[PDB]
């Protein structure tokens, strides 16, 4: 009675979840745009009506691809640069005590040593200023990395400034974007569009604080894979940014030492004037208001009468125990202890100053056996940035006490990329379809 | 006639529309299927896309629907695959829901189409022999 | 009806069968033609396979046999190519033996097919002109 | 027994057995290994 027959259609709008490899789109830098395609001046977006999709920020392969690409670019940038093999020698060091304050005592060492020259039968005697974090006693010292591995020096022409990067999918695939505000990264998204590729994402590297990021359009957003489990980090996205001003005030000097044929080592000659600690400033009232918003949002998941505490970091490496970042080529590690120190109970112009340190031997990613020596920057340096989120961890959490304490976290860089690619996913089209129809061939 | 805008459904715009309405824009979807270490991955992706396109075209040609976007066939519709009538399929459903429903009865239909087309080719040859 | 095995001629299983019997399973063979330094060789092999498939498809299309597995043509069979009758070809010989026999009269047949298809297309256009 | 040209003496002969023949061999010295650091992250392993 039905007398229906199979009929084939090619080009039906159907898709399935899939994994693939996306490519560049961008408008001397470590993040090489030379091997990246130009971007379209007028990106196109198609809003899909009546399409409700499923999203999960904690199972996105784009984060893994971004991490791999960033690591590969960082490795590639350092290949054509000098290797500081001859720098593992016996240094003879002395304390620097010329116009120093009470908090910069012992931080700097004036170290002299012997070095090779362009002719392989000659030696020279030179000296440089090193940081206490870089030299370990063997009045004789050695560089910290000498017993682990020899490692290279960043070329002084490449810039560390992040540049936006867009990720565009191949043919036969599509990128779906969730336009639903208040979307907490997991679950169903009623409102969806299709994009050729994503907004410009700056690969900013930092810990304990998200800088130069994107802001929630409505209010503070809290995200966690399993908020009941205390072993999972909590990503907080601010509604408004908090300005932070960091500075190294020492008037540094740079000198070049020829260590071979066409090979130079950039040493810190001397410091002009006084010697003082680098530091950062953040407004007090703005931080208090932001923490008020954060605790108000946290009360939603952890009860309405719970006491919410902010405390110091637990411990570990300097990278994870401190807010670590890079300001114009100099690598800062700073003590965010005046920020996360307070308790909240259910019911002018001064600023918080974070004093902090600088380093030159860097293990950027969580790897052992590869350094990166940062040449000194000449003159005073200052920078300003926006804080637009936090990475928190809940300690303990047992039912014995009704007080919840949160501490800063970080270390893993995948959490930094996850905060930007939370509303995107990749699918692959399935154009072949079959239906009942009343013809017959 | 002035102060009026014109907009066309683009690419996957008909995803949420019914099957009958979505079947009027197959060309926009069809046209989009075709178009040192990183170069290897990019080229691998391109080769994979080409291979997928060629596989789909080969299947279409094997079923005798070569060069057609809509091609109705001779295979009868078994009621076991689905019981819904045309009223509740082409005006009250979308292609994604249909794919979800019929995802477990796909290969047998393909085999039936292949065998049917082989039979038609043999019969056509026999007819032309006379 | 219990205790019976069902086995299908797989891939090149019909290589030893006669031409008529081997011509009933062309689809199983047809479906199988499509599917740092070492990656280059693998990709080269894949590209070569795709190019061979496209060349064969183009040759089929130029003769007017596009989208067909058994396509008959209009070119008469010259007796100089093979004097054997149909009885001793389709029931008493194999495709490999036939290929070995007629391996030296292949290109001229291709050219004749090309010219015939061109003439047919021209005549069809002239007919439609009226 | 296999050979490209068994009459020619310049071609090797490949013999394939029907059953295997077990062979047991050992170095019995109780050796010791030590590491010597020859550079930054480079070690040479010597017999102590
Ligand atoms: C968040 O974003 C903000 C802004 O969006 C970031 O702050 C900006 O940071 C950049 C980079 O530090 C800064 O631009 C520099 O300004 C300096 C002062 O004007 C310039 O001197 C500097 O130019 C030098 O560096 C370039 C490479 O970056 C070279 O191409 C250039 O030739 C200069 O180099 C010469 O000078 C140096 C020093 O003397 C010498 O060693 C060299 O050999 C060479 O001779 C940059 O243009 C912006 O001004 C900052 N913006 C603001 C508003 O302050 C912030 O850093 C971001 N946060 C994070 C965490 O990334
Ligand atoms: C997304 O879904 C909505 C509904 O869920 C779609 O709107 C619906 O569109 C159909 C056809 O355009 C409407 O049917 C019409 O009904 C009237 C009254 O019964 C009838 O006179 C017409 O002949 C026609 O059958 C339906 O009413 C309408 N639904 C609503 C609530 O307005 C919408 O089109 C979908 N989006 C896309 C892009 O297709
Ligand atoms: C491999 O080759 C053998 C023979 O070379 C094939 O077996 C042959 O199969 C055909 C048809 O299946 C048989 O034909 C029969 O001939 C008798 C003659 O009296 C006739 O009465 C029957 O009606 C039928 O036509 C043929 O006898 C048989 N050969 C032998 C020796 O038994 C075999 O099929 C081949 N293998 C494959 C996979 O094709
Ligand atoms: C680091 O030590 C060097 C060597 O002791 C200092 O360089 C000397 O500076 C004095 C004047 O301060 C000169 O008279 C010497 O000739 C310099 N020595 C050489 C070898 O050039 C240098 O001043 C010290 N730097 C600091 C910051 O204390
Ligand atoms: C640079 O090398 C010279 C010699 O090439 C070092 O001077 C020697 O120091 C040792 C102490 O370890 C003395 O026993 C020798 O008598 C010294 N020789 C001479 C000629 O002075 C010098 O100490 C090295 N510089 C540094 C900073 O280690
Ligand atoms: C810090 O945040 C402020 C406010 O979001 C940024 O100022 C905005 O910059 C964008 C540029 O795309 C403008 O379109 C807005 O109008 C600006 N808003 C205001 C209130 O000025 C500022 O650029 C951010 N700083 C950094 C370094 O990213
Ligand atoms: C979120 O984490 C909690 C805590 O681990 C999970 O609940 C635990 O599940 C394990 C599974 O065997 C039990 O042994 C524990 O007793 C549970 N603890 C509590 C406090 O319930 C919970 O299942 C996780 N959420 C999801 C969705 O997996
Ligand atoms: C961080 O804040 C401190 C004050 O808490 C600033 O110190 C002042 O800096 C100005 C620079 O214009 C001087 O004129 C004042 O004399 C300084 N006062 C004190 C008490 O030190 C510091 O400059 C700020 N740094 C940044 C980068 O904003
Ligand atoms: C961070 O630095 C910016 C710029 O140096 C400061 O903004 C200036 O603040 C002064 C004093 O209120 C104003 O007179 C200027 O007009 C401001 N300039 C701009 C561009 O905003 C800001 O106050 C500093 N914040 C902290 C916490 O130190
Ligand atoms: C967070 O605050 C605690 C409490 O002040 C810090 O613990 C101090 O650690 C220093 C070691 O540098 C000791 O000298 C102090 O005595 C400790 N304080 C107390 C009260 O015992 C802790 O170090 C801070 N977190 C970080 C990362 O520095
Ligand atoms: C981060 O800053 C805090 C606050 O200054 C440091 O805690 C102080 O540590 C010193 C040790 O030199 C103690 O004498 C102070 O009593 C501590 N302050 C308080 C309020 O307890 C903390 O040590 C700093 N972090 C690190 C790693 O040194
Ligand atoms: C196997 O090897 C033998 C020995 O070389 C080949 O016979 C020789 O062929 C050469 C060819 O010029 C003659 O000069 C020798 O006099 C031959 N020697 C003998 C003893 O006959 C024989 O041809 C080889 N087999 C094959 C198949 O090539
Ligand atoms: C090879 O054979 C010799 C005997 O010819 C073995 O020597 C004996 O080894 C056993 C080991 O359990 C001893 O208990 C005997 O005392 C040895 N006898 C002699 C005469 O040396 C030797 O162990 C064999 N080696 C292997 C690897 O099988
Ligand atoms: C350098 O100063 C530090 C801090 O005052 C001190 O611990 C160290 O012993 C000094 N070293 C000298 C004078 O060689
Ligand atoms: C290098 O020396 C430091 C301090 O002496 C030590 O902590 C580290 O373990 C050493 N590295 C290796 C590979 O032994
Ligand atoms: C927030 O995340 C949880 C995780 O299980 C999910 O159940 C919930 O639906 C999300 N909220 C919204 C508004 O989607
Ligand atoms: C740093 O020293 C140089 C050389 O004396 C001078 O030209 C420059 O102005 C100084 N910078 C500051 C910020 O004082
Ligand atoms: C932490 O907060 C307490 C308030 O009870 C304050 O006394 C203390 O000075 C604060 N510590 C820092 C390092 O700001
Ligand atoms: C080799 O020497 C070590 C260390 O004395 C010992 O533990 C081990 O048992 C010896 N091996 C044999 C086979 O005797």
């Amino acid at each position: 009675a039905e007398n229906l027959w199979v009929t084939v259609y090619y080009g039906v709008p159907v898709w399935k979840d899939a994994e693939t490899t996306l490519f560049c789109a961008s408008d001397h830098n470590v993040w090489a745009t030379h091997a990246c395609v130009p971007t379209d001046p007028n990106p196109q977006e198609i809003h899909l009506e009546n399409v409700t999709e499923e999203f999960n920020m904690w199972k996105n392969n784009m984060v893994e691809q971004m991490h791999t690409d960033i690591i590969s670019l960082w490795d590639q940038s350092l290949k054509p640069c000098v290797k500081l093999t001859p720098l593992c020698v016996t240094l003879q060091c002395t304390n620097v005590t010329n116009n120093i304050t009470d908090d910069m005592r012992g931080e700097l060492k004036n170290c002299s040593f012997n070095m090779t020259t362009e002719l392989r039968d000659k030696k020279q005697k030179v000296y440089s200023l090193f940081y206490r974090l870089d030299v370990v006693q063997i009045k004789e010292y050695r560089l910290i990395n000498c017993n682990t591995s020899a490692c290279t020096q960043a070329c002084p022409k490449v810039s560390f400034e992040p540049i936006p990067i867009h990720y565009c999918a191949p043919a036969g695939f599509a990128i779906l974007k969730c336009k639903d505000k208040k979307f907490n990264g997991t679950g169903p998204c009623p409102s969806v569009s299709t994009v050729q590729c994503t907004h410009g994402i700056k690969p900013v590297v930092s810990t304990q604080l998200l800088l130069n990021g994107s802001l929630a359009e409505e209010e503070v957003m809290i995200r966690s894979e399993n908020i009941t489990n205390n072993a999972k980090n909590i990503l907080v996205q601010f509604n408004t940014p908090v300005q932070i001003n960091c500075t190294r005030p020492n008037n540094n000097t740079r000198k070049s030492i020829r260590i071979g044929p066409g090979q130079a080592f950039y040493a810190t000659g001397d410091i002009i004037g006084d010697i003082r600690q680098a530091h950062c400033n953040v407004s007090k009232a703005t931080w208090n208001e932001t923490l008020g918003k954060v605790v108000k949002q946290l009360r939603k998941h952890f009860g309405n009468n719970t006491i919410i505490r902010f405390a110091n970091s637990s411990g570990g490496d300097l990278e994870v125990t401190t807010h670590s970042f890079n300001c114009g080529g100099e690598f800062f590690y700073c003590n965010t202890s005046g920020l996360f120190n307070s308790t909240w109970i259910s019911n002018s112009n001064d600023s918080i100053t974070l004093p902090c340190r600088i380093k030159q031997i860097i293990n950027m990613w969580q790897r052992i056996g590869q350094c990166m020596y940062a040449p000194p920057i000449q003159g005073v340096i200052r920078c300003v940035s926006n804080i637009t989120g936090l990475i928190l961890t809940r300690d303990g959490g047992s039912t014995n006490s009704t007080t919840e304490t949160f501490r800063p976290g970080g270390g893993d860089m995948r959490d930094n990329w996850r905060s930007e690619l939370y509303k995107y996913k990749v699918v692959k089209i399935e154009p072949l379809g079959v239906a009942p129809t009343r013809c017959k061939r | 006639a002035v102060g009026i805008g014109a907009v066309f459904l683009g690419f996957l715009g008909a995803a949420g529309s019914t099957m009958g309405a979505a079947s009027m824009t197959l060309t926009v979807q069809a046209r989009n299927l075709l178009s040192t270490v990183w170069g290897i991955k990019q080229l691998q992706a391109r080769v994979l896309a080409v291979e997928r396109y060629l596989r789909d075209q080969q299947l279409l040609g094997i079923w005798g629907c070569s060069g057609k976007l809509i091609c109705c066939t001779n295979v009868p519709w078994n009621s076991s695959w689905s019981n819904r009538n045309l009223s509740e399929i082409w005006d009250n459903m979308t292609w994604l829901q249909w794919d979800k429903e019929i995802s477990n009865y796909t290969q047998i239909i393909y085999g039936l189409l292949e065998e049917s087309q082989n039979q038609q080719e043999k019969n056509e040859q026999d007819l032309l022999a006379l």
